[PDB]
DNA sequence: AAAAAAAAAAAAAAAAAAAAAAAAAAAAAAAAAAA
DNA sequence: TTTTTTTTTTTTTTTTTTTTTTTTTTTTTTTTTTT
C-alpha cells in the first residue's frame, strides 16, 4: 500500500483543502521551518489511521484537531489518504480488486469521528481491521517514531518490546482478542450464572407447584365427568319429549332425595375447585414444560460453546509462542548486524529477562567493544537513536511494513551518520514506503521526493521541492 | 407501569380511539364522559417524564384535530397545552408541538 | 399510487483506557562520632 | 583514619479518579420497492 495522494481538509494548521501528490514509493522526506506543519501532516496520517490516545496527536480532545478549534470558519475536520494496489501481496483481504484505496476520517464539533472507505461510510471497527492487516497500527505501532521520542524507545517497557516483535510475527491482532474475549467471556459467565440462579430459584419451585395443581386438575376433571354424567341424569329425571323417556328406561327408579343432597355434594366441591384449578392448566404445563426443556438444552449448549473456544484459544497459544521465539530469533540476528554496519565494533542482543520467559518481554543489551553494557542508561542520545532505528530496520528486515514514519530520527545523530541513514534508506532497504522529517540536509538531500512545508497567511502549504 | 412502551402503546391507543370515533350519530350520545375522561387523559399525558410519551400525547392530540363535528372546546386547550409545551427539554416534543400548532392553525 | 421494510441518525446512560497526580518505599550521599 | 548510623532528598513504581470517546439500545426519519 505505496502512499498517493494525501487530502487534508480543516486539521491542526491546514485551513484549506491541501492535496500533496507525487509520493516516490521508496523516501520521501518532508522539510520545512520550525512551526511549518510537518509533525501536522504525520499527525494527519496517525489521525487518519485512528487514534485513541490524543497525546500522540498532540491535543487533549478530539475538537482540537480542527483549524483554530473549529472556531474560525473551518468547522469540520477530514484527512483523506488514498492508496496504490499495483502490487496486490501487500494488499488487504476483500480489495484486491480495487487498484485504489481511499480511507477517510472526518469530526465535526460536538460529536466525535466517522470513517468512509471509497466514499462509502464504514465504522471505525471496518478501517482498524483494514490497517491491522498490513500491519499499520497506530495504537502499537512498529512504524512510527514520533518527534523527540527517538531516545525514548529503549526508555520502554519489555512489555512494549516484546509487543513490537508480536506485531511482526503477526500475533498482537490474536493477543488483544484474545484478551478481550476473557473479559467477554467473564462477564457473560456472571451474566449467565445469575440466570443459571433465576432459573434454580424461582423456574422450577413454580414448576413443582404447577404439577401439583395438575394432578389435581385430573381428579377435577374426574369431577368435571361426574358432574355431566350425575346431574344430566338428575335433570333428565326431573324434567319428567321420548328422548327423556329413553334416558329414564335404563335408570328406572331412582331415589330423588339421595341424588338431590348427591348434586348439591357434587357442586360444593365444584365451587372449591373452581377457584383452585384453572380448567386450562394442562395446555400451560405443556407450554412451561416445552421452555424449560429448550431452555437447558440452551445453557448446556453455550457451556459446550464456551468449552470449545477455551480450549481453542489454549490451543492457539502454542502456535503463538512458537511464532514468536522464530520472529525473536531472526529479529535479533538482524538486529545485530545492523547495528554492527552502522556503529562499528558495535553488537546489540533482544534477550529474555532475567528468570522468565521470552514470552513475558524483552530487554536490549548491548555490546560496545568486547565489553557487555549492563545497563542501557549511560549510552549518548545518538547511540540510542542508532539502536533504536536499527531495531526498527531489524523489524523491516522480518515483514516490512508499507509506511515508515518517522519524525526527526536525527535530531542526536552527526553529520556522517546522517548522510549514513539517508544512504543506507535509499540503497539498502528498499521495500517501504518512508515518510521522514528531518531538518538536516544530509538526509533528505539523500531523498527521492522532498516536500517543503511552509506558513503563509494563517495557514501551512505543502510545496513539492 | 414503569415501561416507556406500554405508555406509549396506551397514549396512541386513547388518540386513535378518539380520532376514530368522529363520525356523528353514535359518538355524541352513546357514549360521552368516556370520550371526555380520554381527551382529559391525553391533555394529563403532556407532562410525563420520558419525552416519547409526551411525543405520543401530542401526536395523539394532532390526529385528533383533524375531523371536527365536535369538541371544538378542546381545541382552545389543546392550543394552550401546546404553546405551553413549545419549550420543552427534548427536541422532539417541541417538533411536534409546532406541527400540532400548525394542523390547528391550518383547520 | 400507497404502504412496508431497512438503514441511518439522535439521545441518554454506561464502560474502558490513558493521563495526571499523589503516596510510599528504597537507595544513595554526606556528616559526625568513636576506637 | 575508617566504619557505622542517622537523616534528608530524589527517583521509581503503583494506585486511584476523572474525562473523553466509544458503544449499546430504542426510536424516528428517509428512501426504495412491491402489490
Ligand atoms: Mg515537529
Amino acid at each position: 500500500m505505496k502512499v498517493e495522494e494525501l487530502i487534508i481538509d480543516g486539521f491542526k494548521s491546514y485551513a484549506t483543502r491541501t492535496v500533496i501528490t507525487d509520493w516516490d514509493p521508496q523516501f520521501n522526506a518532508i522539510t520545512g521551518l520550525n512551526g511549518s506543519g510537518k509533525s501536522n501532516i504525520l499527525d494527519a496520517i496517525c489521525f487518519v489511521l485512528g487514534i485513541a490516545s490524543m497525546s500522540t496527536v498532540r491535543a487533549s480532545s478530539l475538537q482540537d484537531l480542527i483549524y483554530k478549534r473549529g472556531q474560525a470558519g473551518v468547522t469540520k475536520a477530514s484527512v483523506t489518504i488514498v492508496f496504490d494496489n499495483t502490487d496486490k501481496s501487500n494488499s488487504p483481504i476483500g480489495f484486491t480488486n480495487s487498484p485504489q484505496i481511499s480511507v477517510t476520517r472526518q469530526v465535526v464539533l460536538g460529536g466525535t469521528s466517522k470513517y468512509l472507505i471509497n466514499g462509502h461510510r464504514a465504522p471505525q471497527q471496518s478501517v482498524l481491521q483494514l490497517f491491522q492487516s498490513v500491519q499499520l497500527n497506530i495504537n502499537n505501532p512498529n512504524f512510527l517514531i514520533m518527534q523527540g521520542k527517538i531516545t525514548k524507545v529503549l526508555n520502554m517497557k519489555p512489555s512494549e518490546i516484546l509487543s513490537l516483535i508480536e506485531e511482526a510475527a503477526g500475533t498482537k491482532m490474536f493477543e488483544d482478542r484474545r484478551e478481550k474475549a476473557e473479559r467477554t467471556m467473564s462477564k457473560k459467565e456472571t451474566k449467565l450464572q445469575e440466570n443459571r440462579t433465576l432459573l434454580t430459584e424461582e423456574i422450577e419451585p413454580k414448576l413443582e407447584k404447577l404439577r401439583n395443581e395438575k394432578r389435581m386438575f385430573l381428579e377435577f376433571q374426574s369431577t368435571q365427568t361426574d358432574l355431566e354424567k350425575t346431574e344430566r341424569i338428575v335433570v333428565s329425571y326431573e324434567y319428567y319429549f321420548d328422548l327423556v323417556r329413553n334416558i329414564v328406561k335404563q335408570n328406572e327408579g331412582i331415589d330423588l332425595d339421595t341424588y338431590r343432597e348427591r348434586s348439591k355434594q357434587l357442586n360444593e366441591k365444584f365451587q372449591e375447585l373452581r377457584k383452585k384449578v384453572n380448567p386450562n392448566i394442562m395446555n400451560m404445563i405443556e407450554n412451561v414444560e416445552k421452555k424449560e426443556a429448550a431452555l437447558k438444552t440452551m445453557i448446556k449448549t453455550i457451556e459446550k460453546d464456551k468449552m470449545k473456544i477455551q480450549e481453542t484459544i489454549s490451543k492457539l497459544n502454542e502456535y503463538k509462542r512458537e511464532t514468536l521465539v522464530k520472529t525473536w530469533e531472526k529479529v535479533t540476528l538482524d538486529f545485530g548486524n545492523i547495528f554492527a554496519d552502522l556503529l562499528p565494533n558495535s553488537f546489540a542482543k533482544l534477550v529474555p529477562c532475567e528468570g522468565k520467559d521470552v514470552t513475558q518481554g524483552l530487554e536490549v543489551k548491548v555490546k560496545l567493544g568486547n565489553i557487555w553494557k549492563e545497563s542501557l542508561i549511560e549510552l549518548s542520545g545518538g547511540q540510542r537513536s542508532l539502536i533504536a532505528l536499527s531495531l526498527i530496520m531489524a523489524l523491516l528486515q522480518f515483514r516490512p511494513a508499507p509506511m515508515y514514519i518517522l519524525d526527526q530520527v536525527d535530531a542526536a545523530l552527526d553529520l556522517s551518520h546522517t548522510q549514513n541513514i539517508g544512504h543506507l534508506i535509499k540503497t539498502r532497504f528498499k521495500g517501504s514506503q518512508f515518510i521522514v522529517v528531518s531538518l538536516k540536509e544530509g538526509m533528505f538531500a539523500n531523498a527521492n521526493r522532498v516536500f517543503r512545508t511552509r506558513f503563509q497567511d494563517g495557514t501551512s502549504v505543502v510545496s513539492i521541492m | 407501569n414503569s415501561s416507556i412502551t406500554l405508555r406509549c402503546s396506551v397514549v396512541e391507543a386513547c388518540g386513535n380511539i378518539v380520532a376514530e370515533l368522529a363520525q356523528d350519530p353514535q359518538t355524541m350520545e352513546h357514549y360521552k364522559q368516556q370520550i371526555a375522561v380520554l381527551i382529559e387523559l391525553l391533555e394529563e399525558r403532556f407532562q410525563d417524564s420520558n419525552p416519547y410519551v409526551r411525543t405520543k400525547a401530542i401526536q395523539g392530540c394532532s390526529k385528533i384535530c383533524d375531523l371536527s363535528s365536535k369538541f371544538n372546546k378542546s381545541k382552545a386547550k389543546f392550543t394552550s397545552l401546546a404553546v405551553r409545551s413549545l419549550q420543552d427539554r427534548s427536541s422532539l416534543v417541541r417538533r411536534n408541538s409546532v406541527k400540532l400548532l400548525s394542523k390547528l392553525l391550518l383547520k
